[PDB]
RNA sequence: AUGGCCAGAAAGUGGUGUUGACGCAAUGUGAUUUCGCCCAGUGCUCUAUGUCAAAGUGAAGAAAUUCAACCAAGCGCG
RNA sequence: AGACCCUGUUGAGCUUGACUCUAGUUUGACAUUGUGAAAAGACAUAGGAGGUGUAGAAUAGGUGGGAGCUUCGGCGCCAGUG
RNA sequence: GUCCUAAGGGGGGCUCAUGGAGAACAGAAAUCUCCAGUAGAACAAAAGGGUAAAAGUCCCCUUGAUUUUGAUUUUUGUGAAUACAAACCAUGAAAGUGUGGCCCCUUUAGUCCCUCGAAAUUUGAGGCUAGAGGAAGUUACCACA
């Protein structure tokens, strides 16, 4: 405190520069350097002691990964963040770990371990950096997910056919959205989710701001989309914030949407969707607030398609006559989506071609609530069967699951056959 | 999105609050106080 | 000097071939800077061989535009 | 991988399960997986069922979640059944859905009471990867047990390794190699690259050294 | 001084140099009196991961060849 | 036939992270290049050993079988804690 | 990054927007009944053209939203549209209607495709055919026509 600003400053830099000459070791540096990070009033020595830390872990394990010294730098920001709930100096812990991540120094579920310790805490700043720490490295997700995808008349409609047909194998085999390595690393993600809604969402004590009680719950509904959790009372939280007037409301809908998924009841959704059709979708409404609960509809019911009824389903299709483009497209979208899923609620002017062709054929089954896929035989294996048998014919002139070995040409040329076979059936 | 208009019709945001009417008047101002730095001679 | 073309600048930089490239921009002259200075450079006429304008200078169109309310 | 190494292999296994060394129970044999080239959180985790001919588990017990006439179909079939009331009576306790969850190995549920278990047990058969089956009331009770007895789970996960059982030492040596061979192939079916991720094939019985296929 | 700054196509070549820091060489300012701070940017300069040529090494192939590590100075970091 | 303005497939001098080059310089390899010792590093293998955030009898990488293994003392399943 | 860039064919039945007068709650607005209603509705152009036993809406079957070859218009090849010609169909009692929606580099494949020119094979390359994708200033030192 008491020495001038531009002396401290050479002190640290002379001590990092003692490090590198191998005079101190990494471990006596770090906590000759740390307690004054934490206590320092000097913002400009707390951010070059922050930056010289960060440094010297990027020179650690530069070589190789130095589990010893990580494991007992994340101990120490762990006990930091456990020594006092409501002290702010957790942000460095949080700030620390961030950093770190991004440099892809740290890896382990430790660090995520710290950062739900960081999430449970009394502290307003240290709860939004662990919220953060989860919430926010989808982007760089998205970032390493690009950068690994770097790393890897008639006949112009079954050109466009095929083209959907390569979205949906896209679709059937393309990262889960909300996808991120700390989320799937921490363990517990019920009990983690129940901590959080419990501690942070349902206590009206708690003086959080309408922002970070937002980040909390984006935490809180990734947290349920993602591992298919069950958590019963968040649905009910959300009616009273389902409101037209309620400020960010678009986010609240997209928490929503983001906390339903597949497993979750019909039951417990199905009034949250009555709630915005009639808050939201009505004759009064104005045309963006339409668009905006139509386009939260459409979310929710591609997370879970059986919320709805068929009478309300009929009447959200039936707004895509309306002037306004936006209510038009969001009702288009609901139709299609349903369309896609299930059909037989949709009005037979609304079903289309392959929907009504595929009722009328019945290969369209009903979609039901915890209904899963039973195929007994593999997906194409009757059409390699057919082609093989059409080979055999063809040397003649000039069970296959359960004998024959799946050979790897053999399985690209029955994908290749499902392939054909799902374009003739869209054609 | 390259026409202009003479005037400009405002948009509704949901979730967000109403935006003031455009003849609106706002009297809300900040003083800053300007001070010598200069002892008595 | 490789390092000190400026395709190895632009790359160390961060920009992509492909993004608009005034002309005359250097290490030392952004595009901002170009739009500066160039307003200095402003103000005449592109001519033919015999002195007549083909094309104006900045602010001087000599067309009349429609003006209605 | 040779189809007639597969036959030799599981031959030796119920030579050595039934004749050098027979334990007092019986021994189950099962299928265990490693993969490469792959991640298990950046990639998806791939989940599928396929239904094996035989039934590789006689030692199954299943539970029936349903309503009356559920409860008196599985009566008449001899399956042990528990009703909503009981579900009630449990009062939403971690410690008993978990043993429940542990004591029986799969549920079964209507469509009338399968929207209702996530309300009555919570997350407990979630948790446990044991959510109940539907069953409606015109389906057989007894075939539906069947096939959810026939069916295996191939389901990813956090690593690169993975164990499926595929039969019994008791149950004989032909379907054996055919409930094998058809869980190599609807493995390689769900595996985006085939047999460009099959790390490693091992079929052993329970308490037996192990047969390396690959 | 096995040096600095320069010449020369090269040289067993030359200038400073018949020289040695009170010297040589490159600069800026320009008698005498009087007359702070900032290394932000750009220069110049001192010190294990990244970037990383040729040669060399390993694997595959029947070879052409392909793929891998290793990888000086410089750049980057400080 | 000057000076000034305008035009050019204009010429030339000069400048700069404009383009393409280049003297010089610096660095690495091979040759010049001989006679000797000592060390490490990297792969290849022959192996061997380990896991505390809290709770839990223990100091839980994880996974899938499993109620029986047993060297006949017990370890187990059960319960407890996760 | 999600979402929208539009369901066509045949046959049959019925009229739309709106106004007036009436019926417990029911009112400005819920459903029901009559009369008037040349389109003031709807048809994916917000005030263009065209449609009322329909081109609108509902119901029943269906994918002519299918292959093949020329001709014409917009004007070498396209693409779109227009009458057809052949096959296979759909609908309707039938006449008929329906061939959509009222108007230059990179890279892949070729069994029986061809060359590598002394002969053959295997890699590789080339060709042909058919696809997919996408170079700054200054001159008040000046000079020339």
């Amino acid at each position: 405190t008491t020495l001038d600003k531009d002396l401290r400053e050479k002190v640290v830099g002379s001590l990092v520069l003692l490090r590198r000459k191998d005079v101190i070791d990494s471990v006596s540096l770090l906590t000759t350097l740390f307690p004054i990070l934490i206590s320092s009033p000097s913002k400009s020595l707390r951010t070059l002691i922050y930056t010289k830390i960060i440094s010297d872990l990027r020179e650690s394990n530069a070589k190789a990964t130095n589990h010893k010294l990580n494991r007992t730098i994340q101990t120490v920001l762990h006990n930091l963040l456990t020594s006092d709930r409501t002290s702010s100096k957790g942000l460095w812990a949080c700030r620390i770990t961030r950093e770190l991540w991004r440099r892809q120094i740290w890896t382990d579920a430790r660090p995520c371990d710290v950062m739900k310790e960081a999430c449970l805490s009394d502290n307003e700043k240290v709860v939004v950096g662990g919220c953060r720490f989860f919430l926010g490295g989808d982007k760089e997700r998205e970032e390493l997910e690009d950068e690994e995808s770097d790393e890897d008349k008639r006949q112009k409609a079954y050109e466009k056919a095929l083209e959907k047909i390569k979205k949906q194998e896209r679709k059937k085999h393309a990262p889960h959205p909300l996808n991120f390595s700390a989320l799937h690393l921490i363990n517990d993600p019920q009990g983690f989710a129940e901590k959080l809604f419990q501690k942070h969402l349902q206590n009206l004590k708690n003086k959080f701001t309408l922002e970070n009680r937002l980040l909390v719950l984006q935490l809180v509904t990734r947290l349920v989309g993602l591992h298919k959790l069950t958590v019963l009372p968040l649905y009910s939280w959300f009616v009273r914030y389902l409101t037209p007037k309620q400020l960010n409301v678009t986010t609240f809908l997209a928490c929503l949407a983001q906390a339903t998924h597949n497993l979750v009841p019909p039951d417990v959704i199905e009034p949250l969707v009555v709630k915005i059709a009639n808050e939201f979708v009505s004759e009064a409404s104005a045309a963006e607030v339409a668009a905006a609960g139509l386009n939260a509809i459409r979310e929710v019911a591609m997370r879970q398609p059986l919320c709805m009824s068929e009478t309300l389903l009929q009447d959200l299709v039936l707004y895509q006559k309306s002037k306004d483009k936006g209510v038009m497209m969001a009702a288009k979208g609901l139709q299609s989506l349903y369309r896609e899923v299930y059909p037989e609620m949709l009005q037979k002017k609304f079903r289309g071609k392959e929907a009504t062709m595929g009722l009328r054929a019945g290969e369209i089954k009903p979609l039901k609530f915890g209904e899963e896929e039973a195929a007994e035989d593999i997906e194409g294996i009757e059409l390699l069967e057919k082609y093989k048998e059409e080979q055999k014919k063809k040397k003649v002139e000039q069970k296959l699951a359960t004998t024959t070995i799946l050979t790897p040409a053999d399985l690209a040329k029955l994908k290749e056959l499902r392939q054909q076979a799902k374009l003739d059936k869209m054609l | 999105k390259e026409k202009q208009k003479d005037f400009q019709k405002p948009k509704l945001k949901v979730g967000k609050p109403k935006q003031k009417p455009s003849n609106f008047t706002d009297t809300s101002f900040k003083t800053k106080s300007i001070v010598v730095n200069q002892q008595t001679l | 000097g490789t390092g000190k073309k400026e395709k190895n600048r632009l790359l160390r930089e961060g920009r992509t071939p492909g993004d608009p490239h005034v002309k005359g921009e250097n290490f030392y002259r952004s595009a901002k800077k170009i739009k500066t200075l160039n307003i200095l450079k402003e103000g005449k006429p592109i001519r033919d061989s015999k002195g007549k304008i083909v094309k104006a200078a900045s602010f001087q169109s000599k067309e009349v535009p429609k003006a209605v309310i | 991988i040779t189809v007639a190494g597969v036959r030799q292999n599981v031959a030796e296994l119920l030579d050595y399960s039934n004749n050098v060394k027979k334990r007092n129970f019986l021994e189950t044999v099962e299928l265990q997986i490693g993969l490469k080239n792959y991640d298990p959180q950046r990639d998806k985790r791939f989940s599928g069922t396929v239904k094996l001919p035989t039934v590789p588990r006689p030692n199954m017990s299943i539970c029936i979640l349903g309503d009356q006439h559920d409860i008196d179909r599985a009566k008449h079939g001899g399956i042990d059944a528990m009703s909503a009331d009981d579900l009630k009576k449990l009062n939403k306790n971690k410690k008993l859905i978990k043993k429940l969850a542990r004591k029986y190995d799969a549920f079964i549920a209507s469509e009338s009471l399968i929207k209702q278990i996530p309300r009555l047990l919570g997350p407990g058969l979630s948790k446990a990867g044991k959510f109940p089956t539907p069953v409606s009331h015109s389906d057989d009770l007894s075939a539906k047990v069947n096939e959810v007895k026939s069916t295996v789970k191939f389901q990813l996960k956090k690593v690169l390794c993975m164990g499926v059982a595929v039969g019994n030492v008791g149950m004989t040596q032909e379907q054996l190699v055919a409930n094998i061979m058809l869980a190599i192939n609807y493995l390689v079916s769900l595996l985006k690259k085939g047999w460009q991720n099959v790390g490693s094939l091992t079929i052993k019985a329970t308490m037996s050294p192990p047969k390396r296929l690959y």
